[PDB]
């Protein structure tokens, strides 16, 4: 790749690796990499429609976001010490592929081109006393989950999952031990991407600290927010 | 029955994008095609970004970087070009322990730093049960990719 | 499936244009006639021993042909 650095600009001196069999398919020059990889993939698509789908696309299945699967309607779930984790997450994500499907099964959340562990999967870790509740599980837009753990003995809502406009996952992270007793909730937003399968949930890091600062306000400072 | 168990399925995405659903394509959410690590070819960080913007998994040629800081500058140079949340992986050689004394002690950290490097590939050899053990848990990788060239190298990865 | 040699001709790779022109000019060989590289250029590709002696597939250019000849004349020959 540096024929400018060979003596007489002659490639015939160079050592360039190649395959004896693959060479008989490489004839068009410098085609875009997307062009050839797509010519392969859609070629397979044509070869697979003609066999198992009769050249009619509508026979296709449909999935919200494709991917995320390791090779290996309004209910509740009480969890205890031995509450198995993966069954727990299955019971929470559900069967349908939606934001709820990933929120417990997607292991990584992008923070603007950086992959860090799923926070939702951290907080909902199976333990004692947690009585999670899934309501309105049929439709996704109206699906809301509420984890209410025991607090000072009694159960009170601690976590609230729900969708927003623009399909924005928010985890209403509540804490009730408050200066006025009335619970304070920490709104954590995330972008759900049905088009990027491997990591559909991408946390909005913009303005992220302010809504944390504002939550901590009412925890400590007895003044307006500025 | 392998003809039905691993039958190549078809998948439509919400955007209306078609996919060849296999067992492999169902971890990467991406077509079941990839470009292997290639020390002359997949060393150029701008190309390893051009294809992963086409949405095809790539290995980054480890054998092209004679250092730890050089490959780090390459990693960050592609991060500067991949779309938000995109991913690539790197390729290591195993007959070159000097190549392996950078990556592993580097991969542990850039992963702990959380880079989009979401798989490894140890080419030109297969590690032992013992050294190939920590690559999956110490290294926050999604999957591991081993290159068999022999008939015993396949028994080894099965081990 | 992974695609090594199919890629090197793409425009996004960094190989020099003349190198791509020859990598296109060489016609491949089907798998039935695959092992004939150890002996000859097979449609423009040979195998040569590494400095470790292990084989490498390379396009049969004048340079790598000289490499091959030196392998079987000079380096195969023993130390003294
Ligand atoms: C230019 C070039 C560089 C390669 N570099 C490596 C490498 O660094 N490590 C490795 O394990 N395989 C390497 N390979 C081999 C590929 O991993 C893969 O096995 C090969 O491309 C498959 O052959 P094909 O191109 O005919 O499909 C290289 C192949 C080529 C053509």
């Amino acid at each position: 790749e540096h024929l400018e650095a060979v003596v007489d600009q002659d490639v015939q001196r160079t050592c360039i690796l190649h395959g004896p069999v693959a060479a008989q398919f490489t004839k068009v020059i410098d085609e875009p990499i997307k062009s050839i990889m797509d010519g392969i993939h859609d070629g397979h698509i044509k070869k697979l429609l003609h066999q198992y789908y009769g050249d009619d696309e509508s026979k296709i299945p449909a999935v919200e976001y494709f991917g995320g699967e390791s090779p290996v309607d309004s209910a509740v779930f009480k969890a205890t010490s031995s509450t198995d984790e993966e069954s727990w997450f299955k019971a929470l994500a559900g069967s349908e592929i939606n934001w709820r499907h990933a929120s417990f099964l997607c292991s990584f959340i992008t923070q603007d081109k950086m992959f860090v562990s799923n926070p939702i999967r951290k907080v909902f870790k199976p333990s004692q006393g947690m009585v999670v509740e899934i309501s309105n599980g049929n439709t996704s837009s109206k699906t809301v989950v509420t984890l209410s753990e025991p607090v000072q003995g009694e159960l009170k809502p601690t976590v609230i999952l729900k969708l927003l406009k623009e399909n924005i996952i928010q985890m209403e992270m509540i804490e009730n031990r408050t200066m006025d007793g009335k619970p304070v909730s920490l709104p954590l937003l995330y972008n759900f991407n049905p088009d990027n399968g491997f990591a559909p949930i991408s946390e909005v890091m913009e303005d992220r600290n302010q809504r944390i600062k504002e939550m901590y306000w009412k925890l400590w400072i007895d003044e307006p927010f500025n | 029955n392998w003809l039905e168990e691993y039958h190549p399925k078809l998948i439509k995405n919400k955007s209306g994008k078609i996919f060849v659903e296999t067992k492999f394509s169902k971890l990467i959410g991406r077509p079941p095609l990839l470009v292997p690590g290639m020390t002359p070819c997949t060393v150029s960080p701008d190309f390893v970004a051009a294809t992963t913007n086409a949405g095809y998994t790539i290995e980054l040629a480890g054998g092209g970087y004679f250092s730890a800081a050089g490959m780090t500058a390459a990693i960050d140079s592609v991060v500067s070009q991949i779309e938000k949340g995109s991913t690539f992986g790197i390729n290591l050689i195993y007959v070159n322990p000097f190549m392996l004394q950078w990556g592993i002690p580097l991969i542990k950290e850039l992963r702990s730093k959380g880079y989009p490097i979401q798989f490894l590939t140890i080419g030109a050899g297969v590690p032992s049960l013992e050294v190939a053990s920590e690559y999956i848990e110490t290294l926050g990788l999604k999957y591991l990719g081993l290159k068999p060239g022999s008939i015993d190298a396949i028994s080894q990865v099965i081990n | 499936f992974l695609f090594g040699s199919r890629v090197m001709i793409a425009k996004e790779v960094k190989t020099s244009p003349d190198a791509k022109k020859c990598i296109a000019a060489c016609t491949g060989v089907p798998d039935d006639k695959w092992e004939q590289t150890y002996k000859k250029p097979t449609g423009g590709i040979v195998t040569v021993r590494s400095e470790m002696g292990e084989p490498i597939h390379k396009i049969a250019t004048r340079g790598v042909m000289l490499w091959k000849e030196f392998d079987e004349t000079i380096f195969n020959l023993p130390k003294n």
